[PDB]
């Protein structure tokens, strides 16, 4: 979809690491936090939630609020 | 091919293999669904329950804590350290083994374990004590040496496997790929006998798994396969082993065959994929090909196919596309059956190859299909009218077309591996051309503790309810020679098994053998004096056993060549009448038919291979206790026997008396001239002489109201009568030869342990025909000197009744024939006497007993008890 | 039996098996000893340093975090997570495949893995960086779906092995279970070729180990193995695999066997025994003699047994019994060696059997007994003086009593499992009958990366600085069938190979065929002119290469069947003199003759699998290419070109002269009788006519600063004057086959492309000697249309100066042929073309370069960077 | 030899719990690991200093001293 300049940041991010991206089939809970240990260059029961792109985005914007 | 003759292992929801054919015949599911409560206190996170998308299913093996340790030698701090894999495979593999009609530790050839294990998932509770208190990682080199590589050689350990003992270790694919590594090995010929399989337990006992968008498991808990709803699979836990066998040695053999393996293939696929794990279409279709070009078998002949189908969105039509293309050069259509056991029991990890193994062998033996659960309509991308597939929901009789049943189970991993395997069905069985059954069986059953005696006892009581129960001589004899003889053991002598059953119902002041077992090193012999005969004598004994027909044949011709007595008209060919009991009264006829039934019943008792100490023997006993230690030959002993029973038939009338009083006491009370006969015991004594004065002593013993007995005899015995008869044999007597003993003689005239050279004298013979046959303190020097058990040779209860009133020590003594009223059961005594020594640690051949072509069948296995071993550390 | 083929592994203090192999002549012992300051470097407790009971030596394997993960295309993130047996598994497995003289992925059959993997160690500080986020599950997962059993799925994988991928897994004979599962698999068809090993190094680098008086392991830190000086063994970490295949098989295809495996067998101890951890006796005999009556053998004959030979106090003595014990049935005293490779490197656990299998299987083959170490006096429980072995410590020739040199290898397990391999010796082939080796040969190089190129090119700089080198044959037919083509690429042209390693030697300073490959989608086919051969041309052709033989051939012989003239007497007949040299000049014996020496050149570079997509002439260039087209035929233009020769040859007068200027300007001032012959380049243009008017432009050019030379020719070709011919030739060209052409044509009397009609008139071969010659036209519609790298096909270099002297950017041009000199370095001239055309990316077959029954051989390997992966300390 | 009736009580249980005494070399860490477990009912380098069992005695008088 259309990227808005700070999750497309996010979501280059995710893609240069490792390519919602529970829907895709190649991917599993390691793959899962090697994307995660990624993000942490800026709870993970909240990561089996929910994990998508703009999940991903609200979180960081909420941490980083918080 | 590669036989299957026996398989084991627990299942989710089950125990045994019966217990989960019965459960696949019953169309049940075996997943054991939980709630909230019972799941936090098994330890289930707080964020895992009351999660929108946490599952709570799975697939539980019952006892996972629950090891034997005590019957492998394992100490009871040794075994709380060992992984539950490795305990349950053990017991699996004694299990295994025990089904498959054999013992490992005592196999003519060469066994090998070939076998798989999931991860070890209770290290990562042992190592939070091994860490966090001393700080060191040497538990790790440790874990090295006893844990990963090790579950294979710990059963060769535990069970004494000496063939190879090799760990393959695939994905998901293991139990098929360990199948078909020990058919390689058993057609390379480096063993004769190996044992194959899986296991995959997990030390978080009860719990469920988080399934996620796309992930591959089920987001219901029910796995349904090759489906339009299929949602993924539901993880299992399981063991299993089959045993296999090549099929010519199998057949040799005799044992039952499951189902013989014709064919198998394991590839890989090797990069003909979009990423790692996604699975590929040719090269599962070179898998099944191959297994089907192997076992020289085209695709129209296959009728069952056991598919992998985990039910998962993207395995299923791949899986169907291979299985089309590997059957595309079919001409039927809808021919072919299709299921999974994954809807059963769930998706098991390691042990999945294996379940699907035992569940298709199962259905070849039997002959009948199991049910494919949760379908009612097709996958999408799945076509079953334009395929020669069908998957049916209803228990469904198989019959094949041609008449023969094949089947396959393909099995794929995670990594790539893909295994296939054709089996087909046991060959022509032919139970019409033999002997029938004998008429009564041996039951024995044995075990380490008094608690698995009495749950094997139950099992095999559960087992004897069925409608479908083996042979006599098929069962008792996996019992004799398909199980190890422990301590705390048990018997039965049986005609037919409901009864048994019943019997075994019981298990409490039941009339059957049991009791701990012993050393008992050597027997003991006691033979019986003349008055204590029947009619038809060893009648059963003499037409069913071969060793007493032989040695009763050959004294029958031996005397009839030298003699007139219609020796085997008296016994067998003569009529049930008290006209015959006074025909076979006199001395003359007595004393040579029970030389022949106690010495050729003694050959029986040899021939079933008991080695006995000492041989007391009484009066003619005394003759035939010389013949077993070879003094002299038996033509002399049955022709001089002979003489002296033509001698002692010339004697004039003479009685007898039975007296309670000791010998001291008669002595003291005796006045005329009457010799004493025979002293048994305190309390029992039997006096001599002519019949008018030991009438006159009989009556005024009356008077003193001491218990007294006539004997019916006619010739007075063991009394100074005798004389002219005693010394007319001398000249008879000193023309043949004498040996020097070979065998324990103890003599009852004197009451004292008789040597080598005091046999041989020509006059003791004659000096035995006169003086008391003093029983009793022979046989207190006997059980003074040896500790031994007694086992009575002749017709009567006699010798039993005096020596089961004697100080034994913790002895007993055993007759070998019923004294007359049930001579129709000879053949159940002398088999109830076999069960009763057994019991004790008696060495008898077992197996002398089981019938004319005997097989193995599969019967209940060893019964573990349970006991709790667990580290248990948050 | 099963046909060992090949081995590599990655060892203590070496890389290769051969920097192992040098260890094992060179006596040398490989253990690493340490110091006290750079344990604590990476985080060694100071108890550990301080402590007096410590023994600080490994046998270390060289580079344990450095992966080429652009190789196998794993991602550098992806990469960082394989435990480094799975790294250096796949290392050693893609060179013993090509050690093997194969590639694994192009083999016909199937071809499976069997190894083993050791406890996984980087898991330690792999759940250490890990442990900091929460991971209830996490961490099983993690566990689990990477490190349990994925080490023969990993490499199966990425190299593409379609065959039996199990990885057996016993305690410390993981290595020769391996083997013995892969000769069961062999045997049993589930692969045509198996490969088969273990590895067991892991994250401790640079550690020391707290020796126990009571343990396994030696308190001083050497193995003094089989002796008095027994005290246990020290830790080693090492990689091998072995390369597997049927010995049929591998006589057929003629594959480098080191030796047989001829009987194996395994077994375990039981419980007959004192315990788990004590080893038996008649289990090892058991297996010892399975073994050598599998082999089919006797105890007599085996004279080498590499036995497990720890040396820990209570295995020696156990195992030398047993071998008494199995050998028992000989009466020849002290005959059969004994070694243990765990004195030079240490007891590498698992990987302990395929150390021990390459190491015999190389003594095996080549004929030397290495030198067990340390070894002085005997155990006090060892009788060696009456036993049949002997421990050697120098090297020993191995020549036993017979002919053949059998072996066998001992390995036992932890658990109590042992196997016992016998090594028959390969069997030798009659290598005197084979045919001569070819006179040149082409060596390929080539690399994914340039770094790898580099690297691969100095280790081949290094390899033939040594001394009886194998087969060139051999070599040309290894790195051709057996090494991937990659994108990086190299090439060598060579006569001898000490020459070809001192110019290996020198990388950028060296003149071989160098560059990068690209798609190349075609070549264009450049004929050449008519006066620019030479004498004694095609010698060397028409007699190493029968493709260009039978070319030659249905061309001479109708030449002397229906006419009077003999090509092979004027070029194979025919004397080397200037005297010939104006007699091969004249157009009757020049245009048929270069005609079917131009089409038995191209009929040879058909035959090498190259595809021509553009194909010019240059005068009589287009009669062939039309050949070549299917609008003639090979007889139909053959009768066509002598009759145009022998009417051209009565024209009395011709000359042409080189005019170097643009051709409008040379069109501003010419005169009407003479008439351009040829335009060929923006600097180049032939003129043709009589004698004294071209001439006198030749001295009215001469003070104008112009160069100009004759052409050295007597007749008028694209002139004014051959009219006469074209009416001569009218009578001819009667019902000839007349075929559209099938291949791309560009005619150069046009400018244009040809198409179905403009070639089959019969009038267009009339006027084609009328219009002059537009090669440089034809060239810039050549580079319009495609971007194709032109080989020209003629006699001489004249058209590649003039073609690559054009618009010719990123594309180049190879002529086929010497120019005028090098009449007998043709051969090497031509295969100096094929070098520069492989290496550019063309699809040139290299096999039908090498001899007639070449065999694989062991060469280096790929050289693979080396970029660290790790996580932390 | 003959161990001194207090000692001789805690190294009998320890020889009947788990069997310098390590001769054999069967003998390894795991078993060195359950008797560094059985310690409390009445430092692990500090053990392996050394392992003989007068010493391993003397270290929990030392330990009951600490």
């Amino acid at each position: 979809a259309a990227p808005e300049s700070k999750t497309q940041r996010g979501l280059v991010a995710i893609c240069e690491a490792l390519l919602n991206f529970f829907e895709a089939g190649g991917h599993s809970l390691m793959l899962g936090m090697l994307l995660a240990q990624v993000q942490e260059r800026f709870s993970f029961f909240d990561v089996m939630e929910d994990a998508s792109v703009r999940a991903l985005a609200q979180l960081v914007e909420q941490e980083q609020q918080d | 091919g590669i036989a299957i003759i026996g398989m084991a292992g627990r299942f989710p929801q089950a125990d045994t293999v019966q217990a989960f054919w019965e459960n696949l015949l019953a169309s049940r599911e075996c997943i054991s669904f939980y709630s909230d409560e019972e799941l936090l206190a098994m330890g289930i996170s707080p964020e895992f329950v009351q999660h929108p998308d946490y599952v709570k299913a799975k697939g539980e093996v019952a006892d996972i804590d629950k090891f034997d340790a005590a019957f492998f030698g394992i100490a009871p701090r040794e075994a709380e350290l060992m992984d539950p894999q490795h305990r349950v495979l053990l017991e699996t593999a004694w299990a295994a083994f025990e089904d498959a009609g054999y013992v490992a530790a005592d196999y003519p050839g060469d066994v090998g374990i070939f076998a798989g294990k999931s991860m070890d998932s209770y290290l990562m509770l042992n190592l939070m004590p091994h860490f966090k208190r001393v700080f060191s990682s040497g538990s790790l080199q440790a874990a090295i040496g006893n844990d990963k590589d090790s579950i294979t050689t710990t059963i060769a350990y535990h069970l004494n496997l000496r063939g190879p003992a090799i760990t393959v270790q695939t994905s998901s694919s293991t139990s098929l790929v360990a199948v078909c590594v020990a058919c390689q090995s058993l057609l390379t010929w480096q063993c004769d006998m190996a044992i194959a399989g899986g296991v995959t337990l997990g030390p978080p006992a009860k719990t469920g798994y988080l399934s996620q968008e796309g992930g591959i498991t089920a987001a219901d808990g029910h796995c349904r396969a090759f489906s339009d709803n299929s949602s993924g699979f539901v993880p299992g836990t399981g063991a299993g082993l089959v045993v296999l066998k090549r099929v010519d040695e199998a057949l040799r053999d005799g044992d039952n065959i499951y189902a013989v393996i014709k064919g198998f293939a394991v590839n890989n696929d090797g990069s003909e994929k979009i990423s790692y794990t996604a699975p590929s279409v040719d090269a599962q279709a070179r898998a099944i090909a191959q297994a089907q070009r192997l076992a020289g078998l085209t695709p129209q002949d296959i009728t069952y196919v056991e598919a992998h189908g985990t039910g998962t969105r993207l395995g299923d039509p791949v899986e169907f596309s291979a299985l089309s293309q590997a059957f595309a050069g079919a001409s039927q259509k809808q021919y072919c059956a299709l299921g999974s056991v994954k809807t059963n029991i769930g998706h098991l990890d390691t042990a999945a190859g294996v379940a699907g193994l035992i569940k298709t062998a199962l259905a070849v033996q039997q002959g009948i299909i199991p049910a494919t659960l949760h379908f009612e309509r097709p996958n999408a991308q799945i076509d079953l009218t334009n395929s020669p597939f069908y998957i049916n929901t209803t228990c469904q009789p198989w019959q094949p077309e041609s008449g023969i049943r094949r089947a396959g189970v393909t099995s794929l991993g995670m990594g790539g591996t893909n295994a296939h395997v054709v089996l087909e069905q046991a060959p022509a069985v032919d139970l019409q051309a033999r002997a029938p059954v004998p008429a009564y069986s041996i039951l024995p059953f044995s075990a380490k503790t008094d608690s698995a005696l009495s749950s094997g006892l139950a099992r095999f009581a559960d087992f004897l309810q069925h409608e479908s129960l083996p042979d006599r001589r098929d069962l008792a004899w996996t019992l004799s020679q398909g199980r190890k003889a422990f301590a705390h053991r048990a018997a039965l002598v049986t005609r037919d098994l409901h009864a048994a059953g019943t019997l075994l119902q019981q298990a409490a002041t039941a009339p059957f053998a049991r009791g701990v077992a012993q050393t008992q090193l050597g027997l003991g012999l006691l033979f019986s004096g003349q008055g204590s005969q029947y009619q038809r004598m060893g009648h059963q004994l003499y037409q069913v056993w071969p060793a007493y027909a032989d040695a009763f044949d050959r004294c029958a011709t031996l005397l009839e060549r030298e003699y007139q007595l219609d020796i085997r008209h008296e016994l067998f060919r003569a009529e049930v009448s008290l006209a015959q009991g006074e025909r076979l009264a006199q001395t003359c006829l007595t004393q040579p038919l029970l030389f022949s039934v106690e010495y050729a019943l003694a050959q029986l008792w040899l021939s079933w291979g008991i080695t006995p100490t000492v041989m007391i023997g009484h009066s003619l006993g005394e003759w035939v206790a010389a013949t077993l230690a070879g003094v002299f030959s038996l033509e002399d002993a049955l022709r001089l026997v002979a003489r002296r029973a033509e001698l002692m038939h010339q004697a004039p009338s003479g009685a007898m008396l039975m007296v309670a009083l000791p010998e001291a006491q008669i002595r003291a009370l005796i006045t005329a001239p009457l010799a004493i006969a025979a002293v048994n015991a305190p309390d029992y004594s039997v006096i001599a002489g002519p019949t008018s004065e030991i009438l006159a002593v009989s009556q005024r013993l009356t008077e003193q109201n001491i218990i007294n007995k006539r004997l019916h005899t006619s010739h007075a015995f063991h009394s100074s009568m005798m004389q002219d008869a005693a010394q007319a044999l001398r000249q008879a007597f000193e023309n043949v030869r004498l040996n020097p003993p070979t065998l324990t003689i103890i003599s009852t005239v004197t009451g004292a342990h008789v040597s080598a050279d005091t046999l041989t004298t020509p006059d003791y013979w004659i000096e035995q025909m006169l003086m008391p046959v003093q029983f009793s303190a022979a046989l207190q020097e006997a059980q003074a000197t040896f500790d031994v058990d007694f086992l009575e040779i002749g017709p009567g209860a006699t010798l039993t009744q005096l020596t089961n009133g004697h100080a034994l020590g913790d002895r007993l003594a055993f007759s070998s024939l019923p004294a007359g009223a049930r001579s129709s059961d000879e053949h159940k005594h002398i088999l109830d006497t076999v069960a009763a020594l057994w019991v004790r640690g008696h060495n008898i051949d077992l197996s002398a007993f089981a019938g004319e072509q005997p097989r193995r069948v599969s019967l209940p296995t060893y019964a573990f008890d349970k006991i709790r071993y667990w580290v248990d550390s948050p």
